[PDB]
């Protein structure tokens, strides 16, 4: 085999506790960080706390863009793709300052009849890419605590 | 070397003083205060400038007056002339019979006097030129009787204004303006077969702090008039937005091609809003409506495309914290097919969520909406709905898995009106109250595993996370609710996943099904995911069922492993990305869905791109309307193969271009074929464009439009050295997108 079950956690030790900033506190993208966060255990402090040595993860620009991906032969819309682009960076204290960033990719069929029913499921859609975009954030933290290192052994 | 190391070696350096009075002269006679005076050549200093000359020959009662070689320079001008004046008080500048260079960017001319007026935010020519071509070269120039530019606001602005193309004037108006710095349309002219002749002449009107708008005279020599164009941009405490409305009063080639109408007026009118308020209030508009349906087939625009089959029109406010959102919203649509009329809108429609975890072990969620559903037809239903879907979870975790337990109960309320047209033509009748409730139960539970990967190289790590989840609705006959809202959604792999089989909530199916993934990724030595795939399928114990079962599929099979989907990705390098997705239906028989991509990308100007998309026939009959089945154009689905690229030339040469196939019909959707040379002072663009635009239902074939066109634009009114790249890639229907 050569397989064992995952020892370390996915979020790194060094960030256990960390302090998550954004622009809008309250709307999608924070929302579904903070639940990845606390799905991982991960304890969260408020933007101005006490502490000086707790790492952040502040949330920057998200972009949502649909173009038409496809045409039938009349030259109408078949498929649109929606690609979500998501920027961060993570502040470790007393050193660098990371990028990292997310790019989630899904698409759907048009209907002219059932317009309503389209925005409805994309909508959900785009509920669904907070989601991917906020694991995808998590899963590029072990690379910042990788980079951490090799700075001092640099 | 670069086109901004090229214009930058005519544009005139600073280094002489450091940047954040002193005096040499070959004589200088009378005491300090009133008139002394400097005699035989002179030159002076204070901190960012200097002034020179043969002679200056001051004055107190403070003024400077110069005369001979008059020279004087900073961090952003350069003033030459016979004669000159300054007053030390006010700072105000005169320079006579005078020429000018900016320092740091782009331009020069001549007038008969320049001047240096309001703080020095103003500079004013009388009898003034313009130019951003460099020294030597007079390509084109501005004329005017005189010439203001602000240097706060970033506008160049001129009366009696000549544009010259060498030493002939082409252009007369009686006012103009031009964009001068860094703060998106600019003044352009175009000849295309779509409109023979056309100009876009822009201007910039600031109306208060943050808002500011851009009206824009744009002409077309195929049509009767002058369209106006008018972008407003602006910042508040709601947030941040663009308004445009495009007019034309009348239109030649629509009085032609549809005559007999009541009047000849196009318009466009778009409105997008977005923004946050106090952290609390969120305020959205997306709101697009034109004067008919052929606007976008007309009228090449940002804000919609022949490709599209109605314009949509959301209003939302809504409070949003921690622990809680209401939102109210209206959703409405300009279908733009004369087929048919029905088009549904929700108005209004209110969606509320509060959440509180940390409930014993629990956390929990309860989902509140109510709509009013309307149609733009005298005779389609119409309903309210109230639904209530309070929710229950309990996540478990540790380091290697989780298994996460949900309960809902789905409470809805219909009361539908307006009935008596629709249960007078169908065999299952709609009823006027409906009340569904429904248990939902889900089980998600994931696990990862690691192993070291050193066959491949040197420390780097797989991983396998396998994922399982079963779900569980018991069936609602639905048939007596109208489907207001309910599209069937697509199956992606963490679509595999979803607690809906529909978008909305008119339509519920039972579920009793065993849904089950991996996904495996590589990491390399520095924990950067360079490769992942994932394989999924959904195993169904039961019929998936709403009462509404109106779907063809080439199978009667309902039970067992019927849907299969998978994605990739690949980072080959920082420049090399390839992705793929597929889906697989045992009641088509076939392969449903499919797209791949392959691109390499160096910078943003030289980047290759191969894509392919695939839809196949059984899965257009199972998913969209039903006569898409019998019409020829929708009938055989999608199989499209696409190539975009761009590369440099000469460093002052950008060749894009596109083409997509269909491999069903063998003809092509799209192809375009941009390309720009780029010089200091102007840049050329060439763009091919032919595309499918519509069928002739008479001979049943695809109707194609070509346009070739040819464009001119000014530059270094601005920083802009860029070749065009990314503009060209998006000019076409089947526009670019990064897919690294």
């Amino acid at each position: 085999c050569g397989w064992h079950l995952r020892d370390t956690t996915q979020v790194p030790s060094t960030m256990k506790v960390m302090i998550l900033d954004s622009g809008d506190p309250n709307g999608p993208l924070s929302r579904a960080v903070r639940n990845q966060l606390r799905l991982n255990g991960v304890e969260l402090l408020d933007k101005e706390t006490t502490r000086k040595d707790v790492p952040s993860l502040r949330l920057g620009k998200v972009s949502i863009a649909k173009d038409t991906a496809s045409v039938f032969r009349n030259g109408q819309t078949a498929e649109y793709q929606m690609i979500m682009t998501v920027n961060a960076t993570v502040l470790i204290p007393g050193r660098d300052i990371y990028p990292i960033s997310a790019k989630v990719f899904r698409s759907f069929f048009d209907n002219p009849q059932m317009a309503l029913a389209k925005d409805n499921e994309q909508d959900m859609i785009v509920k669904e890419m907070y989601d991917r975009a906020a694991e995808q954030l998590i899963r590029k933290l072990p690379s910042i605590r990788a980079a951490d290192i090799r700075s001092d052994e640099e | 070397a670069d086109l901004a190391s090229q214009c930058m070696l005519g544009v005139p350096s600073y280094d002489r003083p450091l940047v954040q009075v002193t005096i040499n002269a070959d004589h200088a006679k009378g005491d300090y205060p009133d008139d002394a005076v400097f005699t035989g050549s002179v030159d002076i200093m204070q901190g960012n400038s200097r002034l020179q000359a043969d002679e200056v020959q001051l004055h107190q009662k403070r003024t400077v007056d110069a005369l001979g070689n008059v020279h004087y320079d900073d961090n952003q001008v350069i003033l030459k002339g016979p004669k000159g004046w300054a007053n030390l008080n006010t700072k105000d500048t005169n320079v006579w019979e005078g020429d000018y260079q900016m320092v740091g960017r782009q331009g020069r001319g001549k007038a008969d006097l320049m001047k240096q007026r309001g703080e020095n935010r103003y500079t004013i020519l009388d009898n003034g030129s313009f130019t951003s071509c460099l020294p030597g070269s007079d390509t084109w120039s501005v004329v005017g009787s005189e010439i203001i530019h602000d240097r706060e606001e970033q506008v160049a602005e001129i009366w009696n204004a000549r544009f010259k193309v060498g030493p002939v004037p082409i252009f007369y108006s009686p006012y103009l303006q031009l964009p001068v710095g860094d703060k998106f349309l600019i003044p352009n002219a175009k000849y295309t077969t779509t409109n023979y002749f056309e100009f876009y002449l822009p201007y910039y009107w600031n109306i208060a702090p943050n808002m500011d708008a851009t009206i824009t005279p744009h002409y077309m020599h195929r049509r009767g008039n002058i369209m106006w164009e008018n972008e407003f941009r602006y910042l508040s405490q709601a947030g941040a937005g663009l308004m445009e409305l495009d007019y034309l009063p009348s239109d030649k080639v629509y009085e032609d091609e549809h005559p007999n109408d009541d009047s000849s007026r196009r318009w466009l009118f778009y409105w997008n809003h977005s923004g946050v308020m106090d952290q609390v209030w969120r305020f959205n508009v997306d709101y697009t409506k034109v004067s008919d349906p052929s606007y976008f087939n007309d009228f090449d625009n940002k804000y919609g495309s022949s490709t599209d089959g109605y314009a949509t029109q959301k209003f939302s406010v809504g409070y949003a914290v921690q622990n809680f959102n209401a939102t109210v919203s209206t959703k409405q649509f300009q279908v733009f097919s004369e087929q048919n009329t029905s088009s549904y809108s929700a108005e209004p429609q209110l969606d509320v969520n509060y959440y509180q975890n940390d409930v014993g072990p629990f956390d929990t969620r309860i989902y509140g909406q109510a709509v009013h559903f309307v149609n733009t037809r005298d005779d389609m239903p119409e309903a309210t709905r109230v639904h209530l879907e309070p929710t229950i979870n309990l996540p478990l975790s540790n380091n290697w898995g989780s298994i996460n337990t949900e309960a809902k109960l789905l409470a809805t309320h219909y009361q539908q009106t307006n009935l008596d047209w629709y249960n007078s033509r169908n065999t299952t009748k709609l009823d006027e109250s409906v009340n569904r409730v429904m248990p939902q139960f889900k089980v998600d539970g994931k696990m990862v595993f690691e192993r070291d990967m050193e066959m491949l190289a040197p420390g780097y790590t797989q991983t396998l996370e396998p994922r399982a989840q079963y779900l569980y609705v018991p069936y609602r006959d639905q048939s007596d609710i109208y489907n207001y809202d309910s599209s069937l959604l697509q199956s992606d792999y963490s679509g595999l996943f979803r607690d809906r089989t529909y978008g909305g909530l008119d339509r519920i199916a039972s579920a009793n099904q065993v849904t089950t993934g991996v996904t495996s990724r590589i990491y390399d030595d520095a924990a950067v995911e360079r490769f992942n795939i994932s394989v999924g399928q959904i195993y169904y114990f039961t019929e998936s069922r709403t009462g509404d079962d109106n779907i063809t599929w080439e199978n009667d099979d309902k039970t067992g492993s019927l849907v299969w989907a998978g994605d990739t990705y690949w980072r080959i390098s920082e420049r090399w990305g390839l992705r793929g997705g597929i889906q697989y239906d045992t009641r088509l028989d076939n392969v449903a869905t499919s797209n791949s991509s392959i691109e390499y990308r160096r910078d943003e100007d030289r980047l290759v791109q191969l894509n392919y998309r695939y839809a196949s026939p059984e899965y257009i009959q199972a998913t969209l309307p039903k006569y898409y089945s019998t019409a020829e154009q929708y009938k055989n689905g999608i199989s499209q193969v696409g190539a975009v690229a761009s590369w440099p030339i000469a460093d002052r040469w950008s060749i894009v271009g596109a083409y997509y196939y269909d491999t069903n019909a063998n003809k092509q959707a799209d192809s375009m074929l941009g390309v720009q040379y780029s010089s200091c002072c102007y840049a050329i663009r060439v763009g091919y464009e032919r595309k499918l635009n519509g069928w002739d239902n008479d001979k049943q074939h695809a109707v194609y439009d070509n346009a070739i066109g040819f464009n001119i634009e000014l530059r270094g009114l601005s920083s802009n050295y860029g070749l065009g790249t990314q503009e060209m890639l998006r000019s076409n229907i089947l526009p670019y997108q990064n897919t690294l």
